[PDB]
């Protein structure tokens, strides 16, 4: 319950702060001060149109790869088995397994952009 | 008595960030033949207390295009969890002693993320999208190398314990053991926290001010709080891991001392690196991480994991 | 080592300002505590120090009075506080100080040099210094 | 410069160079600010005799 | 009274905060931009008293009005002015931004930024040198210092 | 010149170090001078339980020695 | 018009700054228009000077006199100093390099009061003016130039410690914005944007003016035509300069500074 | 007459090819450009105490306008008005009459430092050394009307700054 009681406590410092930054200060709003900034001149579009993502393949590999790191989490405790023939080799074929994904692809050209 | 330890680690962090904003600029200008804040205060100590009365004395601005809900979350979330990321430091006895304390800050870091993610989408605004989309690229980079380094060189501690790191360095300091590993996890470090050669996500010369960019008086000082303290955090978090020092369990002030003056050394050096080096492209730090870390840490994490056995140097599990 | 030295000289740039209440009163009106051979001392109040040993554009400084044409200049220190004839040695135009070369005395110049006075009552405010070109035509008082 | 030995020899080991020898700030080497008269000549015109400006 | 001291108080605190941390953006239109650059260099340091220069708007405090402010730059520097967040200062470098300087009889430029956004300091130069727009800085220092907004309050 | 940078570096080294300091303090005093006991596994923590009843006062700090016995 | 961040199409819109100089110099004397020159380039005065003299007196028919061809190529390359530290470290400041913007910079102030003693202006001496220059030089300027010319070198070196071999300006520089020989001649790149593609082509050598056909400097030529080597132009140009520099503080005639 | 930048093939030895390897691995440049710039940290910096400390100057130097008089206490502008004509910024209005005695002075002498290009023309026409730019360079003021000075502005100042006008004149007025 005491992480519970640090978590609290810093969100409420937070909240407290923002509540301090948004009603101490003397307010004077009016459009176009609110209106958004593009460097001094008005916006053609939207900021809510489509961006392309020219990694997207690197985002969904990366999501294979954060998988691959949580399979390789346990390890410290796997090596306090009597397997440790086993255990090596399991590990070193996890890992062989994931540099051969990351070869392949870099090799047919998945690391690059565009 | 919980309560009052909770306050003497989240308000002299606070001091901490506050005036390591005036180092950070007096040392920026002592390497660039200037003079840091030298008017405010006696050698310009008064400098940050004049910021932060001034950033909370002006007028906050809510965009019009903003939503307003995100728009003030991500500032919260962003403090809160870098405040949160000191709760297991072990310096030398952690507030809060967890048996995965590591797991816990990899978590914690992951989530601050979308405090980028979230000020840049509700910002609402071309600069602060592109910002938003360099952080998600930025984490998309280092993310994997971190984790992996991180086990590779916890492999020799035995657990996640961030604790049992002082004891695993009792007689040597564990950066003479993976120093390749050290100098990765340094890179990956400064450029999670969006700091030199890795300013992407913020992009002051490129994209204005980045994801907050329209940010104003307070919340842009909470951003800016939470990126301090992340930075100081995890300057601590490389001093533990690498260059453990000496804890004597009837004197922990010692134990105390050495690691700041290791974290503020680490502090330092990330200072120096920002006034060192240009900034990379997000196209590049993605290569970099990718192609000449990623291989490389994944040789490393074989290799830390088959030298134990090879050598019948196992950590203890307990 | 030289070290010692270094503190030796922090302890001489304490002691030169008159104790530690005028090192403390020269750090937060100047920031700045080191001494220097005094050249002189206007009669406004100000004092113009010298350290050759300085590298050039720090060689020649000044401390402004806390009194000055009555107002009170402690921290309010101006730049335009310097009377015209110390105005030359301080911005390195010349190497001679006005107690050494004294200015050519002139009835027509100010016996009393004042700071930059806008934003008070005794700003410059622009007018015409031409009379009135037209005159218009005045009607007679009497009627007919 | 007034710099230590030590903090001398720190900073040329860091540069790689002789740091104290072309020094960037000017301590005594630069002119006199306060310097003689000159005397400047004149022109190759100023001359009385054979000077018709026709000519030239 | 007891009330007009603490006010008063207050009003000293929240001048000598926003006077000692005022943030320019990075704004520079024309000649004086470059003698500008030159207060930020080492020699004068601008950064020193506080003075940095951040890059959006919405992060500053002062608007340095450095160059000339041509027609078609006019609306570009209103709105970047309107998206400070107040208390905001206009600061006038060069006398191309104070009356137009040497271009005031021209097609395309605006007789003084005066014209767009009210100002606080003029700088006269054609450029200023690096000291006379710090003086003119400095002297923004002064006049925030002079600013009774709370002591003004108390007696509303 | 360079050593201006100390006293905020020192100012930084004090924030810094209050927080470890602190906490160790405040372990020391609740629990009885000694430092807090950690319970990383099962059986730490019942130790810590059978103490805790041992003291009879409900706090596992207080260890009754040999006097206890008999 | 960005494609994520991939540059589609890149428009630049001009005229922000259009003050009507042009228009503006029809309405005044030959004097009048030469200060109008100094707010051209703004960063590189003096050098504007002396090509709207050297118009004026080639329509004048009358030459400068000798001393005052010197001084003009002598604050000819100290202006050339003065941009080129512009150019490179407001270039790098860009990148991300903020630190030898003031390392330079302090350097670039040095420069400046070599403007102000000879004239009186920190940027717009408004100096050379058609048939000569306007003052003689103080006596000991050319003491503290040849001072300041003498330590610039390891400036110019401290220069590219920080950027000629770091792998990130390299990454950010090369093969960026590669220009071909052909494509910059009929675009009509000058200068650095010509000799950074290998087109060996300076005006200074090729069509001399004033005193320039008297000093000897080498010409730097790029290799590949990207940003890197219009850096490596630009560094090395800087060091030609305190090459002409040396030689125009030696080479100084007797004589007026202006046509008699 | 010209130079090669770049141009430069590097050797294959495998000593060499193991120093640039250990170069990429290590990072030896990189620590080269932060021992650059650690080395520049312990130095001196440059920096001014400004206002304490002023930059430094020349008799050149082209300030704050102002009309001197003659030693006699008599104003030396004789409404010639050529200052007026080479103004290239026209920031020079000047009227005259006849005055009282029957000398040339004039009712109105109006420069806009608004408008002024600090060029030095006027000083440098003026056939009597009356217009003359002075050593003053901080008088910035928080009004736009302040800076469109009168006669009386102009002579006020030159009354205040004659003596180093005058001392700067005479350390001059030999290169004029
Ligand atoms: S005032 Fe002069 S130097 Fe400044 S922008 Fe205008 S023309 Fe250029
Ligand atoms: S100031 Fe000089 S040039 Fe101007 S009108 Fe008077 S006498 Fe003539
Ligand atoms: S300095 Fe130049 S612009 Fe100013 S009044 Fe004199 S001649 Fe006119």
């Amino acid at each position: 319950m005491n992480i519970m009681l640090t978590l609290l406590t810093n969100v409420t410092l937070a909240s407290l702060l923002v509540l301090i930054a948004f009603w101490l200060p003397q307010l004077n709003a009016y459009s176009e001060k609110t209106s958004p900034y593009e460097c001094g001149f008005d916006p053609m579009g939207s900021a809510r149109l489509p961006f392309s993502m020219k990694f997207f393949l690197v985002a969904i590999t990366f999501l294979l790869f954060d998988l691959e790191i949580a399979l390789l989490l346990p390890l410290p405790w796997a090596s306090q088995t009597n397997n440790l023939k086993t255990m090596l080799t399991m590990a070193l074929f996890l890992l062989i397994l994931l540099a051969a994904s990351l070869a392949y692809e870099w090799t047919q050209k998945g690391l690059e952009w565009a | 008595m919980f309560m009052i330890n909770i306050l003497s680690l989240i308000i002299p962090i606070l001091l901490a960030v506050a005036f390591l904003t005036l180092v950070e600029r007096k040392v920026l200008g002592y390497m660039q033949l200037r003079k840091g804040p030298n008017v405010v205060g006696p050698y310009g100590l008064l400098q940050p207390i004049a910021d932060a009365l001034k950033l909370f004395t002006k007028e906050p601005l809510r965009p019009a295009t903003s939503s307003i809900s995100m728009f003030i979350i991500a500032p919260i979330l962003a403090l809160s969890l870098a405040l949160t990321m000191w709760v297991p430091l072990p310096m030398p006895y952690p507030l809060i002693n967890m048996n995965l304390g590591v797991l816990f800050m990899l978590a914690m870091s992951s989530l601050a993320v979308y405090s980028i993610l979230w000020s840049g989408w509700a910002s609402n605004s071309k600069y602060a999208l592109i910002g938003a989309l360099r952080a998600v690229a930025q984490t998309i980079s280092y993310e994997v190398t971190l984790a992996i380094i991180l086990l590779s060189v916890l492999l020799m501690n035995g657990s996640y314990t961030l604790s049992t790191l002082i004891t695993t360095q009792e007689h040597i300091w564990m950066i003479f053991t993976s120093w390749p590993l050290a100098m990765m996890w340094f890179i990956s470090t400064l450029a999670e926290t969006n700091r030199a050669p890795f300013d992407l996500t913020e992009g002051e010369s490129e994209l204005v001010s980045g994801f907050n960019v329209e940010y104003a008086a307070g919340p842009f000082a909470m951003f800016f709080m939470a990126e301090y303290a992340n930075i100081i955090m995890m300057n601590a978090f490389t001093a533990i891991l690498f260059l453990g020092a000496s804890h004597d369990p009837h004197t922990p002030e010692l134990y105390t001392i050495n690691f700041v003056l290791k974290t503020l050394a680490l502090t330092i050096t990330f200072l120096w690196i920002r006034a060192s080096y240009p900034r990379f492209r997000y196209d590049q730090l993605m290569h970099l991480l990718w192609k000449s870390f990623l291989p490389l840490t994944l040789a490393l994490c074989m290799w830390h994991i088959s030298l134990p056995i090879m050598t019948a140097s196992i950590p203890p599990q307990s | 080592m030289e070290l010692v030295q270094v503190l030796r000289r922090g302890l001489q740039q304490v002691s030169g300002h008159g104790g530690l209440r005028g090192y403390l009163r020269v750090l937060f009106r100047a920031n700045d505590v080191r001494v220097g051979t005094l050249v002189g001392e206007d009669k406004y109040g100000n004092k113009y120090y010298e350290d050759n040993k300085q590298f050039f554009g720090r060689h020649r400084w000044v401390i402004y009075t806390t009194e000055m044409n009555g107002r009170d200049t402690f921290w309010d220190v101006d730049g335009s506080m310097v009377p015209p004839e110390w105005h030359r040695w301080l911005h390195c135009m010349t190497d001679d100080p006005p107690t050494t070369k004294p200015p050519t005395a002139r009835k027509y110049i100010w016996t009393n040099h004042k700071f930059n006075v806008s934003g008070t009552p005794q700003q410059y405010v622009p007018y015409s210094t031409t009379r009135k070109k037209i005159q218009e035509w005045v009607p007679p008082s009497t009627p007919y | 410069a007034s710099a230590t030995r030590v903090i001398q020899l720190l900073r040329n080991w860091a540069s790689g160079r002789d740091l104290q020898a072309k020094l960037q700030l000017r301590y005594q080497e630069i002119s006199k600010r306060t310097q003689p008269p000159p005397k400047l000549p004149v022109g190759p015109s100023h001359k009385l005799s054979n000077n018709y400006y026709c000519t030239r | 009274s007891r009330g007009e001291y603490v006010v008063a108080k207050l009003d000293d605190l929240v001048n000598w905060a926003r006077r000692s941390s005022l943030w320019p953006m990075t704004f520079g239109l024309a000649c004086c931009a470059v003698e500008m650059m030159h207060m930020a260099a080492p020699r004068y340091d601008m950064d020193r008293f506080g003075v940095v220069f951040r890059a959006s708007p919405r992060q500053s405090d002062v608007m340095i009005v450095a160059g000339t402010l041509t027609n078609k730059m006019a609306p570009a520097l209103r709105k970047v002015y309107d998206q400070m967040p107040e208390p905001r200062y206009v600061v006038s470098m060069g006398s191309c931004a104070n009356g137009g300087g040497y271009y005031h009889y021209s097609y395309s430029v605006v007789r003084g930024c005066d014209r767009i956004v009210p100002v606080d300091i003029y700088v006269p130069g054609c450029p200023p040198t690096a000291e006379a727009l710090l003086y003119g800085i400095l002297q923004l220092q002064r006049k925030i210092k002079r600013e009774k907004r709370l002591r003004i309050w108390y007696r509303r | 010149m360079w050593f201006e940078i100390l006293p905020g570096i020192a100012v930084m080294a004090a924030c810094l170090f209050i927080p470890g300091m602190a906490t160790a303090h405040i372990h020391k005093f609740t629990n009885g001078g000694k430092e807090k006991r950690v319970a990383h596994f099962s059986y730490q923590w019942n130790l810590m339980e059978r103490d805790r009843c041992i003291s009879g006062v409900n706090r596992y700090h207080v260890t009754k020695g040999l006097e206890n016995i008999d | 018009e960005l494609s994520g961040e991939m540059v589609r199409k890149c428009d630049p819109h001009i005229g922000l700054l259009h003050r009507g100089t042009e228009k503006l110099i029809e309405y005044k004397t030959y004097l009048q228009a030469l200060p109008y020159f100094d707010r051209l380039d703004y960063v590189s005065m003096m050098c504007n000077e002396q090509a709207y003299s050297l118009a004026v007196e080639k329509l004048l028919n009358i030459q400068p006199p000798p001393r005052a061809q010197w001084i003009r190529v002598l604050f000819g390359e100290i202006t050339r100093l003065l941009n080129h530290i512009m150019a490179v470290t407001t270039h790098a400041l860009d990148i991300g390099a903020m630190t030898p913007f003031f390392w330079m910079f302090e350097e670039r102030e040095k420069m400046f009061e070599f403007y102000e003693r000879v004239s009186g202006a920190r940027m717009h001496a408004a100096y050379i003016r058609p048939g000569g220059v306007h003052q003689d030089l103080p006596l000991g300027l050319l003491d503290d130039i040849y001072e300041f010319s003498k330590n610039f070198s390891f400036r110019i070196d401290e220069l590219e410690e920080m950027l000629t071999n770091n792998r990130i300006w390299r990454n950010r520089t090369v093969d960026i914005g590669v220009v071909t020989a052909e494509d910059a001649l009929n675009y009509g790149f000058s200068g650095v944007m010509l000799r950074g593609s290998g087109i060996q082509w300076d005006l200074r050598k090729t069509q001399p003016y004033d005193v320039y056909d008297q000093v000897e400097f080498d010409v730097p030529i790029g290799s590949r035509g990207d940003c890197y080597d219009r850096y490596l132009c630009r560094v090395e140009e800087m060091r030609q300069s305190l090459r002409i520099i040396s030689q125009c503080l030696n080479k100084m005639p007797p004589g007026e500074i202006k046509v008699d | 007459t010209y130079k090669f930048v770049n141009m430069r093939e590097p050797s294959m030895d495998m000593k060499s090819v193991t120093d640039r390897a250990a170069q990429t691995l290590l990072w030896t440049e990189l620590v080269r450009g932060l021992g650059m710039t650690l080395s520049y940290l312990f130095r001196e910096p440059a920096t001014i105490n400004y206002p304490f400390e002023k930059g430094p100057l020349s008799p050149r130097f082209r300030g704050e306008h102002a009309l001197r008089r003659y030693p006699s206490g008599e104003e030396r502008c004789i409404a010639c008005k050529l200052c007026e004509a080479v103004c290239p910024a026209q920031a020079i209005t000047i009227e005259a009459e006849p005055r009282a005695d029957g000398s040339r002075r004039t009712t109105r002498y109006d420069i806009d430092m608004t408008k002024c290009i600090y060029c030095g023309f006027c000083q440098e026409a003026c056939p009597v050394d009356a217009i003359v730019e002075g050593p003053n360079f901080e008088f910035s003021t928080e009004t736009h009307e302040e800076l469109l000075y009168n006669k009386e502005k102009l002579l006020n100042n030159g009354d205040k700054w004659e003596a180093e006008i005058a001392a700067n004149i005479q350390a001059d007025y030999l290169y004029r």
